[PDB]
């Protein structure tokens, strides 16, 4: 048992036809502190998988040695690494889902909430959660934190079910994601303005966008409010 | 202070009939008052025409689940492929719940199959192991709601014989798998209308002598 | 400790065609000891019937205090109160005691006599009303109740089928429960008679 | 919450945040948290939302009040009646408020009133979650009689830093201005303070 | 729970109600709480029910394989003690049992031993357990006598569980009983309270508390 | 004060009371009659905390004299029950709450029958032909169950509360020292004086 | 709960779900959580339940009184006022969580308030469980100049998240709309998104299935006269 | 398990031990033997909680047995309660004490003389005249300090001890249904029957 | 009940030969930031007088204008109030004594610690102290806070009894309080290096110096002081 001390907020995804998408601030708070400013929760691991995480940064960081040294240990002895014995996002999951369980169980948990979004080899969407509890579950959108509250409300409204993720594009859910990372730099105090993106394609493969803002934000209609009720100057 | 438990919440519902068995359960996933998942599979095909579902802290259901297929797996390894009956498996699960005695599994387990006379089977677990054998038994989080209708529709509780004063009693029949669909689809709607952790859709698991088929149906989203 | 589960017991309410029904158990205990086989939860003012789940203690005394505050309505407006005002009047009754309430589920059913219309009401045990088409439940065993209400009941029932829905929800909810249950009384509420029905249910 | 209140050669200008925390969701992100209890006399509010509002509406009667019957109040006066109400209610009150005001006499005045409810007479103040960022900065940046333009880029300057690294902080930054000339209300948008 | 187990002129009489509880949510009316661990040898369960079954099922286990390297029946006496034993290993660890170990060899004659999870240990000649056990002693007590017939006694344990369902909320359902003599334990049938309740009161002229 | 029992049979009210008072350590006292005369025809006996439990059956008792001498006429045993209700339902929400449960034995002659209420601390009130207030009906509930019949005599009725002390003797952990019993009836309160 | 408030050209919106909760349980599928304080000043509640209705009623019955003492109209601001000191005074203790709307003589307004006694104002605002869901919508969606077609289609869009996402939030969406110049218009169940699907079958029991001890005539009426 | 008496007389031990074993508000069993035979002249009697009581007299009486088959020899009364006290002295710093404390009768046949020790759960341990455990000892102890010589008969030594239990019958709140009395000499251990 | 939020440290005082001299240095903590840097804690009553208080600041000012209104109160229909009737040391600590006591008694203490010093009428030295219990006493040499264990010790080994005062001069008084002052900046943790200091003189009067500061402070060895332990570098 512990608490978390370095902590990384919401981490938000979502399925569309060809593959999925993921995004997560690049903030590492420090209680209200808003300590360290470039942060990269989003973890890819080769060219099929990516798995970003919430809740605590070092625990984040054994996370991803843990995946790192899971890539060098799939490659031994295996001379199609980079082909059918290639790892999973399937794999990656089970494995994490699996520490996850184990670490609850004795009462030491990794405090994280981790998506595990990718393509599997058969071109399969995949979509997953796991966190400190070992609670495991999947969906068309996926969010951690206040994006639980706050992106999966916007999230579903392109993709409330199985049946519209062919229906839905990669402009359409990408659009989604930086409109939902906006919401959540209006309305969570422990978000920032910068973020990381990546999508995983069944097609075009991994693409992985570094250092986006949020933008075209409104704010005018602030100088249009005054006090709290009767202040009318 | 770290609470290694939570609520997923969910609701499930296991009825025997002459020949058959159904194991239903609905497919949204919840904690606190976000969803999760509007259909996160809680029912599951174990092999040897058993399903079974761990309703109520979903990390351990889902591991007691894969604990229990695994122990299906390495009993026939270890006795020449024979089939887990029914009554051998519930006991076997008893061992695995009541092995976490001090640290338990946060779940109510159903189970269901076919016993070794061809007859539906029905078996219901507390969180620590005891079981038992019954018709009958609703579990999760609106099992509260349901078991009291499953009493008077399934086993004809308070209900007599009209014009008998109050003497006999309704006779027990076993129902058709079409009038238990009816009650189970009926028991899953009155506990959306009611419980906020009940709703997004129902799948039905259905054991006969040929195997495990599958029914589901849309539950209201709100 | 908890002071809603301390005496055990349920009412529920249901409306039919141009009736309303009302019932109620009869068990009065003290945690797991049975005391009484004959605590009725159920009582009128004129035509305005209130069921009173909960504290036994404050069953008690709610029921003497609408019947002192209908005696004086009735004095001074020189007519019965109707179930609408009534409603009304236990709402503001229990929400003027909100930070020492009376531990209750009180729930009101009648006929408007004016009207004509079948009426019922829930509260909660600070005077939140709860106004119903179909049912309305309350005390030890509501989940249950609930339960069997939502899966039984249909619209304008006519009496005598009401009266085995309601009986029939009760009993089975009661059933599950280990405070409920003891023996059961069931008002069956027309605009001008009111039939009251024991039920044999079991004794355990 | 980051507020601000710093006297210049002209007056005094205020400068606040516009975030309201319930927890870590922003139930408001463009709150106005600068409010007028007289013509030219107006504070900054921190702590407990309820609480600073209560008080400051008691003031403002209060204010009100001795304008009728005793002509303008001076801003010391203004103090005298917030600090009256903070340290007999310090026990069920979070409040943290700087009252700010322009006299003829007197010129600009700031006085501080932290939590326990004591009175601090200062030529700048700071407050509020957010301020704990901007202690060394704003020492080592102000200077007294400074210029409106100037006096504006040193609060704009100091907010924007406390809303960088305070995560209770943020949306826009508004100031009072407070001079002879009258009241001027400014705002500035995160595109603006930010690139700072 | 109540059960009930006690020794008279004609053997031993054991019954029991067969209610579940999760608090004050019925979880089940129809549990068995009597083992039959071999022909001479009975086993009554109250407590948590998952100790009870799990426990009370290994005690049969250890009965067996005494019988195996003994070629021989165990005594009630041993059987008990194997038991009373192992729940006192997990003393304090929050096992939750009341139980009466009934049988008869030719050694011991009929014997009834009362184990707890605390480890408590006790022969005796009656004994009532649970929730409802004082309910079922004042019927139990005020009508025994050592030289019932057996259908008197049977009907005298059937009563005093009748009386436990009555008034305690956490014991009902329906009443299994049992008879122990010198050729081992017989069945005498499952007796739902819903109806036993009504034809008791009617042929007794009891429970006069009741709306009949 | 920990045994008091009620019965009503046909004609009369028993009221049995526990004669044993404890603290800590010792029996204080053997012989201690836990009961008042209301009135002529009314008898309530008591059990609860120390102290308590007499300043509550005194102040009742000089309740129902004071209303019994302004009318000249006795308070049925329904109207002396409704009102003990009343003061501990008061009781209840006070600062310092009477921890009293309370019989109330008495029969009415206007009606000619024999009453019994068991009214406990909160102001719960039950009518009831036999009644006890607690762990004593833990046993006595179920016994009287069985061989109670309504239309019972008053030496039957003793012989029924022989059977109930006995019990308690057995059963329970407690050395209560017996019981004072007392028959309320149309003459009147008597007390039985060998038990 | 799920309750909005939206500003617009000529006036303001509130809408509401109409889901009430005991624990997990629903109590009540269709309650009124938009609360009338007086003709034109409306307002939506969330929190404790009879809290948020005796709070409206009294200040509505406070309000009613003061209009008639001084022959005007009510305001907004008033309704406000009297409601935060209201709550201020008891320290959080009454849960009440309200948005608050009107049209006066002063204009159209929207505000907040909370349990603790602070309030707000806004453009766009949300309460209760649901209103983070509720939010989300309104911050993509908002913008100034709305029409009344345009703010009704929002304020019900939010209402809407509250009720697919929250579980807190259900049923129906209530809607008062008030307009300048105009009588405001209360829309109870604007939307039923959620009717029941018809039931499999039919319960209704054989007359006789339930075994009766006793009947008899109850007497309601007065007594009697010859 | 309540009451444990102890007097030792001019040849011999007195013990008296109470029958009642009580689990919440019944009595389960009125006949209870609250004692081990150690060896053929060394009597335990024993009270404290319920399950340890039983599992340490009972490991003790196999030890002691023990002891005598390998030696085809008795241990002395103070060799005895010497090995007993080492036990409860061990077993008060586990990680589960065992919640019992004795009284150890015996006649050292060696010295001719009868020896009372009085042991608690903690390990402390007193030779006595007379001795009690629990709460008995509050009454008895000052009732033994008036009425006993050293030089008693062992029947005047059982009239003492009717002094002893008619003392703990009137003032004891507890029930603890008589008691089960055994005289240890030079000729062994044997039960007085009729007490 | 409260705590106290806003701070002032020790107060130090002497008595010497014809008067006393007592010292506060300018500091308002706020836990353990050192909030306001230019706070008197040394407040005069008339020219015979100095009241010097440690503890809670919010009660400190309320004590101030407890005392303010004290002398506009004794010079009502008092045409003595400047010279036979005027407040002594000894009538202002009494009336402190007897609040701080009442207060403490009503469980809503004043959270300060007080020193009363002064010159009586008759040229009495008085020198006396009360805190938030009501507790007082008097000694040649007194101090709250820090200065009870720092300043006492040092201030003692000058005037270690009645006796030594005579033979105390107001010369060497004054340095030992300004050597106590170094002291406890080089030591207490919430203190200051400016301070305020008041003597007052049966023949000279109220002295009252403000904006003094420690000085001559020896930090020059630090520079020798290397590691922890074994670190040579
Ligand atoms: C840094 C910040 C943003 O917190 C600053 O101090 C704000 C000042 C402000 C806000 C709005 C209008 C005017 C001035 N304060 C807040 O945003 C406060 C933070 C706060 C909450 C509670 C306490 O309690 C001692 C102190 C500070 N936010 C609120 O007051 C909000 C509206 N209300 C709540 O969070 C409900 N509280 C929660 C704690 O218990 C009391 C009720
Ligand atoms: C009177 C009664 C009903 O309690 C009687 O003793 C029952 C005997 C019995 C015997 C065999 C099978 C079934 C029932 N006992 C129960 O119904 C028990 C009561 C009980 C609950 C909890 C504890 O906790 C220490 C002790 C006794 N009921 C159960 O065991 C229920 C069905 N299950 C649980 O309460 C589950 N919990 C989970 C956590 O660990 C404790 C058991
Ligand atoms: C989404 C929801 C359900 O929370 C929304 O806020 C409802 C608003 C509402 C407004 C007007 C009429 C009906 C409903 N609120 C409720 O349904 C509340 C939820 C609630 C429960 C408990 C607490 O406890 C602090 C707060 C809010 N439900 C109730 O108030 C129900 C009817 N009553 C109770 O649960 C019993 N109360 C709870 C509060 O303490 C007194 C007893
Ligand atoms: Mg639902
Ligand atoms: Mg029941
Ligand atoms: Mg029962
Ligand atoms: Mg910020």
């Amino acid at each position: 048992t512990q608490q978390p001390i370095v902590t990384g907020t919401s981490v938000i995804s979502m399925k569309y036809d060809n593959g999925v998408i993921i995004a997560a601030d690049n903030l590492g708070s420090y209680g209200s502190l808003l300590r360290f400013n470039g942060v990269e929760r989003l973890i890819p691991v080769g060219d099929n998988t990516v798995v970003g995480i919430s809740g605590d940064i070092s625990d984040m960081q054994h996370i991803e040695r843990l995946l790192k040294d899971l890539v060098t240990e799939n490659a031994y002895d295996n001379p199609l690494a980079d082909a059918e014995e290639a790892l999973e996002p399937s794999y990656i999951f089970e494995y994490l889902a699996t520490v996850m369980y184990q670490r609850r169980s004795k009462m030491n948990p990794l405090w994280n909430a981790i998506i595990v979004a990718g393509v599997q080899s058969n071109g399969d969407q995949f979509l997953r959660y796991v966190n400190l509890l070992g609670v495991t579950y999947s969906s068309p959108t996926l969010a951690t934190g206040f994006g639980a509250h706050m992106a999966n409300p916007l999230l579903r409204k392109v993709v409330d079910r199985e049946s519209d993720i062919p229906k839905t594009t990669v402009q359409v859910a990408e659009e989604a994601i930086v409109n939902a990372m906006r919401v959540l730099y209006y309305r969570d105090a422990r978000s920032s303005r910068n973020f990381s993106l990546a999508i995983i394609d069944k097609n075009t493969g991994l693409t992985f966008k570094k250092n986006l803002q949020v933008e075209n934000m409104k704010w005018d209609f602030a100088k249009d409010i005054k006090g709290y009720g009767t202040q009318k100057i | 202070q770290f609470n290694p438990y939570g609520d997923n919440g969910g609701t499930i519902l296991g009825i025997a009939g002459e020949d058959f068995a159904v194991l239903a359960g609905d497919t949204r996933n919840i904690t606190d008052y976000s969803i999760n998942s509007r259909y996160e599979p809680k029912v599951f095909d174990c092999g040897d025409n058993i399903v079974m579902s761990a309703n109520g802290f979903a990390a351990d259901g889902d591991a007691l689940v894969k604990r229990f297929k695994n122990s299906v797996k390495w009993y026939h390894f270890d006795h020449n492929d024979k089939k887990l009956s029914i009554n051998s498996a519930a006991r076997n699960i008893q061992h695995l719940l009541y092995g976490k005695r001090f640290f338990p599994y946060y779940v109510h387990t159903i189970i269901a199959g076919l016993d070794e006379d061809g007859k539906g089977a029905v078996y219901s677990f507390d969180p620590v192991g005891s079981y038992e054998r019954e018709q009958c038994r609703a579990g999760g989080a609106a099992a509260s709601l349901i078991m009291p209708f499953l009493d008077n529709q399934v086993n004809f509780k308070n209900q007599y014989e009209p014009g008998t004063n109050g003497k006999v009693k309704k006779p027990l029949k076993y129902l058709s798998v079409e009038e238990v669909i009816k009650l189970v689809r009926d028991s899953f709607t009155s506990a959306t209308e009611r419980h906020i952790q009940v709703g997004d859709g129902l799948e039905i698991l259905i054991v006969t002598k040929d195997g495990v088929r599958k029914e589901f149906y849309e539950l209201k989203r709100d | 400790s908890d002071p809603s589960s301390i005496n055990g017991g349920i009412v529920v309410a249901m409306t039919g065609k141009d009736c309303v029904a009302i019932a109620c158990d009869l068990r009065l205990g003290s945690q797991s000891l049975g005391v009484s086989n004959k605590f009725e939860k159920i009582f009128h003012y004129g035509h305005v019937f209130l069921g009173i789940t909960g504290l036994a203690t404050d069953v008690t005394t709610l029921n003497e205090m609408f019947r002192y505050k209908t005696n004086l309505y009735k004095l001074k407006e020189e007519r019965a109160i109707e179930p609408e005002t009534f409603t009304q009047l236990v709402s503001s009754s229990l929400y003027e005691r909100r930070f020492g309430p009376y531990f209750v589920g009180p729930v009101v059913a009648g006929i408007n006599s004016k009207s004509g219309k079948p009426f019922i009401a829930g509260f909660d045990l600070i005077g939140c009303i709860d106004e119903a088409k179909d049912f309305i439940v309350s005390g030890t065993a509501s989940d249950q109740l609930f339960g069997m209400c939502e899966s039984l009941y249909e619209p304008n029932l006519e009496p005598e089928d009401l009266f085995e829905t309601i009986s029939q929800a009760l009993l089975n909810a009661a059933d599950r429960d280990a405070l409920s249950g003891w023996g059961a009384v069931v008002y069956i509420i027309k605009k001008d008679e009111v039939v009251k029905r024991y039920l044999k249910m079991r004794q355990d | 919450t980051s507020i601000m209140a710093v006297t210049f050669k002209d007056g005094v200008i205020l400068g606040a945040d516009s975030r309201t925390t319930t927890g870590a969701y922003i139930a408001n992100r463009v709150t106005d948290k600068l409010t007028r209890v007289h013509d030219k006399i107006w504070c900054c509010r921190s702590g407990s939302a309820a609480d600073t509002q209560a008080i400051a509406d008691i003031v403002q009667y209060h204010l009100e009040l001795y304008t009728s019957q005793y002509g303008t109040p001076s801003t010391e006066t203004a103090a005298s009646v917030f600090k009256e109400l903070c340290y007999e209610n310090k026990d069920n009150l979070t409040a943290g408020i700087i009252v700010a005001g322009y006299d003829d006499k007197n010129k600009g005045e700031v006085y501080t009133i932290p939590l326990g409810g004591s009175v601090h007479k200062l030529p700048y103040a700071i407050a509020g979650s957010g301020s704990t960022f901007i202690y060394g900065y704003c020492d080592k940046n102000f200077r007294e009689n400074m210029s409106k333009e100037e006096t504006v880029d040193f609060i704009k300057h100091s907010l924007s830093q406390a809303i960088k690294w305070d995560g209770s902080s943020g949306g826009v930054i508004r100031m009072v201005v407070l001079t002879a000339a009258g009241v001027e209300r400014l705002i500035f948008y995160p595109d603006e303070y930010e690139q700072l | 729970t109540t059960t009930l187990a006690f020794r008279f002129q004609g053997g031993i009489i054991v019954a029991v109600d067969s209610r579940a509880t999760a608090g004050n949510w019925v979880a089940s009316q129809t549990v068995k709480k009597v083992i039959e661990i071999n022909p001479f040898l009975l086993g009554t369960m109250a407590g948590g029910a998952a100790d009870c079954q799990f426990w009370e099922t290994w005690l049969g286990s250890q009965c067996r394989l005494h019988e195996l390297r003994e070629k021989e029946r165990i005594s009630v006496a041993a059987a008990s003690k194997i038991l009373s034993n192992l729940v006192y290993q997990y003393k304090g660890a929050g096992l939750s049992m009341g139980t009466m170990i009934c049988g008869y060899t030719r050694k011991e004659g009929p014997t009834i031993y009362y184990v707890d999870s605390d480890g408590t240990r006790l022969k005796g000649d009656i004994f009532c357990v649970g929730s409802g056990q004082t309910f079922a002693y004042g019927v139990l007590d005020s009508n025994y006598k050592w030289d019932l017939s057996v259908e008197d006694a049977l009907y005298l344990g059937k009563r005093s569980i009748l009386a436990a369902a009555h008034r305690d909320a956490y014991s009902g359902g329906s009443v299994n009983l049992y008879h122990v003599t010198e050729d081992g334990w017989i069945y005498h049938g499952n007796h739902d309270v819903g109806e036993l309740f009504w034809k008791v009161k009617e042929e007794e002229g009891s429970f006069n508390n009741v709306i009949g | 004060m920990d045994i008091i029992l009620g019965i009503r049979v046909q004609d009369s009210v028993i009221l049995a009371s526990s004669k044993a008072v404890t603290r800590g350590i010792s029996v204080l006292k053997d012989s201690d009659d836990k009961t008042r005369q209301l009135s002529p025809h009314t008898l309530m006996s008591f059990a609860g905390e120390a102290g308590d439990t007499v300043q509550f059956a005194e102040y009742i008792q000089a309740n129902i004299q004071l209303y019994s001498i302004r009318e000249d006429y006795e308070l049925s045993p329904q109207a002396v029950s409704s009102f003990v209700r009343q003061e501990l339902a008061k009781s209840i929400r006070s600062r310092r709450p009477y921890q009293v449960n309370v019989l109330i034995g008495g029969y009415d002659k206007k009606k000619n029958k024999p009453e019994l209420y068991q009214i406990d601390y909160l102001g719960t009130k039950v009518e009831l032909p036999y009644g006890a207030h607690g762990y004593s009906g833990f046993y006595t509930f179920s016994l009287l169950d069985h061989h109670y019949r309504p239309d019972m005599t008053t030496e039957e009725g003793l012989d029924l509360l022989k059977l109930c002390v006995q019990e308690l003797e057995k059963r329970m952990p407690m050395d209560f020292k017996g019981v004072i019993v007392k028959i309320v009836d149309k003459d009147g309160i008597r007390q039985v004086d060998d038990f | 709960t799920t309750i909005v408030g939206v500003k617009f050209n000529n006036g303001v919106v509130i809408a509401a779900d109409t889901r009430s909760t005991q624990g997990p349980i629903v109590a009540d599928k269709n309650c009124a959580k938009l609360h009338r304080i007086s003709p034109k000043i409306w307002c939506a509640a969330a929190g404790t339940a009879a809290d948020t209705e005796a709070v409206t009623q009294l200040i509505g019955s406070n309000i009613e009184l003061h209009s008639l003492y001084t022959s005007r109209e009510p305001r907004v601001v008033s309704a406000l006022q009297m409601l935060k000191q209201h709550l201020f005074k008891y320290q959080g203790h009454i849960g009440a969580y309200l948005i608050v709307a009107g049209v006066d003589p002063t204009g159209s307004h929207l505000f907040s308030i909370h349990a603790h006694g602070s309030t707000d104002v806004g453009y766009y605002l949300s309460l209760g469980s649901g209103s983070l869901a509720a939010m989300a919508v309104l911050e993509s969606h908002w913008k100034q100049d709305l029409t009344k077609e345009e703010a009704i289609k929002l304020a019900s869009d939010a209402i809407q998240a509250g009720i697919w996402n929250d579980l807190g939030s259900g049923s129906n969406v209530d809607v008062c709309v008030m307009e300048i110049g105009k009588d405001a218009e209360y829309l109870r169940n604007y939307l039923t998104p959620n009717v029941r699907e018809e039931k499999q079958k039919s319960y209704k029991f054989p007359r006789g299935t339930t075994a009766v001890l006793k009947e008899s005539i109850v007497n309601i009426c007065d007594i009697q006269e010859e």
